């Protein structure tokens, strides 16, 4: 009577979906992620330590090209020695889940290309606005 | 639960003073007012007076007053905060105030006034 | 060993204290500096 | 013969209070903003090793 | 609400949130019995004897 | 600097009241001396030496 559809869109709701289904919903699970006599130091210790994560997270997006975007377009290439495989079976066989064990081992060069793209995108548009 | 239990009824003599205690549990009894109403045949509902247990102010219908009194006692215990007791002593018994005695407690909702009693006492006859 | 121009720097004080029994105490005696106790006013 | 309580030559004891009680009431603890909570909805499960459900 | 298609290792043996528990409910029962009455002057001499039996 | 006590105490515990414990001082085990301190002759006129210069 509830649908599979509803608890689809749920929270964590396509977890085990292909990952192409899986970036239908993005907003739920980026939703769910900020708001929800000495227990209130623990649940105010709590809080902070999620706002503040949500802010390094909305930083790392910020120091590359997007800021509220949430898909982002960007300006390396992918390496495929990082992960050897076609498109087509990524986007219809694995879950993110799967995905990121198979990324993990390759990760903080990615972010750092990402920020060097950066980096050269705003000293090349500050020359491009500079000669005009 | 929200209980009030009175004394057993009383025969009086004109002229004498009657004490009715209404022993009330089941709430914190600093916070509600009680309310002592009587009930006359041929005559309906008549109110008395109102006592506020927090510190003992009362008010008293003006055609009663040099004849009622109304006093509390509280509980001073941290273990039973609950209950107390509160009193009327009725005085200046004529053959016209045999009636019933109620005391009332208003009710806890948000748009509950004082008058809309919602528990009451058992009752208690006086016959002078 | 006492000579009457040294002056101790400890002395040996015995007192009441109570015990774990409200009703009852004991004689019990320490060790104190000079410098923590003083003289109330023979005995 | 003359007795005292068992607790004197170790703690000062404390009384319950009366008023509270130790009835249980059900907690249900909850997760907080950038956490999550996994139940395993299997039958036959030893709580240990892969939960399919 | 279901999740499908996922094979999450569970293990309740090196599980927390049982450590944190029973860490909270001795803290919050020692947190129920510091308004309440020490039995320190009770400590005393009883002369006791046999009940009526 | 070597600092040094050269008395020999001994502790004894003496109960105040339940779970209490008072640490006085028993008896002194050997010579009822005078703590004191050293320092070097050479090295403290070398560095008084110093901090004149
Ligand atoms: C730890 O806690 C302990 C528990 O309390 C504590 O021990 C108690 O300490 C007090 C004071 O130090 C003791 O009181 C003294 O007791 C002496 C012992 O006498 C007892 O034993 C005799 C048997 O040997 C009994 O016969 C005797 O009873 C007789 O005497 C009573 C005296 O009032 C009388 O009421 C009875 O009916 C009976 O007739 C008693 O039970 C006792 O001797 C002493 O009195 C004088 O004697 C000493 C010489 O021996 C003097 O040095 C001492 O100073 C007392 O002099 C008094 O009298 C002089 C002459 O009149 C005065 O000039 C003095 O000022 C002084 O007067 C004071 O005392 C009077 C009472 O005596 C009083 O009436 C005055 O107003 C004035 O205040 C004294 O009574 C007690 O016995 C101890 N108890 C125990 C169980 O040991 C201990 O001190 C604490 N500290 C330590 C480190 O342990
Ligand atoms: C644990 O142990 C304690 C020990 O102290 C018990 O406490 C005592 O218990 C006894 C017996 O249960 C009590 O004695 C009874 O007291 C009654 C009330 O006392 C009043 O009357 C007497 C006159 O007898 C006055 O002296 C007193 O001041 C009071 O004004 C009496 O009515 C009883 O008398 C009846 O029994 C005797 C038996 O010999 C008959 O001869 C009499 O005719 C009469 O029928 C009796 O004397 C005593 O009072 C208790 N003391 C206290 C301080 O309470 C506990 O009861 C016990 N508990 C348990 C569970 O075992
Ligand atoms: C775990 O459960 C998930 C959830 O169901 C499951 O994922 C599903 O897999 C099937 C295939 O195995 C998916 O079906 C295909 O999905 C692609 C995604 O782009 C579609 O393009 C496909 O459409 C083709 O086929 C149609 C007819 O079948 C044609 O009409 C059409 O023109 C296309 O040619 C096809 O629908 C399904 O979408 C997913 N679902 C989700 C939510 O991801 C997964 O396989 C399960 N895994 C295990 C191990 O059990
Ligand atoms: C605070 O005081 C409490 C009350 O005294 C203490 O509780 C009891 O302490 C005794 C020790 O003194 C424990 O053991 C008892 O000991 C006697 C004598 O011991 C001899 O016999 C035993 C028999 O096995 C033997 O093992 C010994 O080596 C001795 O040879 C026995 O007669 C008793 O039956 C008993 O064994 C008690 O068990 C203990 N009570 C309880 C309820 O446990 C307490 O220890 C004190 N605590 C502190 C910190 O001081
Ligand atoms: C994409 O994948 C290729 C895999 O062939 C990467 O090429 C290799 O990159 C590593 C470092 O990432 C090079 O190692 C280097 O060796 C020199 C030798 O002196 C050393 O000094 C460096 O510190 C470093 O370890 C390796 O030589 C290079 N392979 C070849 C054949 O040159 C490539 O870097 C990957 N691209 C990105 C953007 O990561
Ligand atoms: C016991 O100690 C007392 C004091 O605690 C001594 O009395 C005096 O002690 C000081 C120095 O501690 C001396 O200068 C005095 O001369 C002492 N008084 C007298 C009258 O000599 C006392 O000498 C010590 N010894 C004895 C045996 O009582
Ligand atoms: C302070 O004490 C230390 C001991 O811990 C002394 O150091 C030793 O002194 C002896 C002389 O008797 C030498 O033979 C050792 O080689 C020293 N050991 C070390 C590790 O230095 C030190 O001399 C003392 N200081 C003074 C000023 O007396
Ligand atoms: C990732 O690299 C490490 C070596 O740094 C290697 O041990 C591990 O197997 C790699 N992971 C995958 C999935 O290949």
């Amino acid at each position: 009577a509830v649908g599979i559809g509803a608890v689809f869109l749920g929270f964590l709701g396509a977890a085990g979906s292909t990952m192409g289904a899986a970036s239908m919903t993005l907003t739920v699970q980026a939703r769910n992620l900020l708001s929800g006599t000495v227990w209130g130091i623990k649940q105010l210790q709590a809080r902070v330590l999620a706002v503040e994560r949500y802010l390094r997270d909305q930083q790392l997006l910020g120091i590359w090209g997007c800021s509220g975007k949430l898909i982002c377009c960007t300006n390396v290439p992918w390496n495929s020695s990082w992960s050897n495989r076609n498109l087509s079976e990524i986007w219809d066989n694995m879950t993110w889940l799967q995905w990121d064990k198979e990324i993990s081992n390759y990760t903080q060069i990615i972010y750092g290309l990402l920020e060097e793209s950066q980096n050269q995108q705003e000293k090349n548009e500050q020359d491009l606005l500079a000669l005009d | 639960q929200v209980q009030l239990v009175q004394s057993g009824a009383v025969i009086k003599t004109p002229g004498s003073s009657v004490k009715i205690s209404c022993r009330a549990s089941g709430y914190n009894f600093r916070d509600y007012s009680i309310h002592w109403v009587r009930l006359i045949p041929d005559k309906g509902f008549e109110w008395i007076g109102w006592i506020k247990p927090l510190w003992g102010a009362v008010s008293y219908a003006r055609q009663l007053q040099g004849r009622v009194s109304m006093t509390r006692q509280l509980s001073q215990d941290p273990d039973d905060p609950d209950w107390g007791v509160a009193y009327m002593e009725f005085s200046g018994l004529t053959p016209a105030d045999t009636a019933e005695y109620f005391c009332v407690r208003r009710g806890s909702c948000d748009y509950c006034g004082d008058f809309p009693w919602q528990y009451w006492g058992q009752g208690t006859v006086v016959v002078v | 060993n006492i000579t009457d121009d040294m002056r101790g720097e400890l002395k040996n004080c015995s007192f009441n204290m109570t015990t774990e029994l409200r009703d009852k105490k004991q004689k019990v005696y320490s060790l104190f500096y000079r410098l923590d106790v003083v003289q109330i006013n023979s005995n | 013969k003359e007795y005292r309580l068992i607790n004197c030559n170790t703690s000062a004891c404390t009384q319950a209070c009366p008023k509270v009680s130790f009835e249980p009431i059900p907690i249900h603890y909850c997760a907080p903003a950038g956490f999550a909570i996994l139940k395993c909805k299997d039958k036959k499960f030893n709580g240990t090793g892969p939960c399919p459900s | 609400i279901h999740l499908e298609n996922v094979t999450e290792e569970f293990n309740m043996w090196k599980n927390n949130m049982v450590e944190q528990m029973h860490t909270d409910i001795i803290s919050l029962w020692d947190q129920s019995l510091k308004p309440c009455v020490k039995l320190t002057p009770l400590c005393v001499t009883l002369q006791c004897t046999n009940v009526t039996n | 600097i070597n600092c040094t006590r050269p008395n020999n105490n001994t502790r004894k515990s003496i109960r105040i009241g339940p779970g209490q414990a008072f640490y006085a001082t028993g008896d002194i085990i050997g010579d009822i001396r005078q703590a004191h301190c050293n320092v070097s002759k050479a090295t403290w006129n070398e560095t008084l030496g110093k901090v004149v210069k």
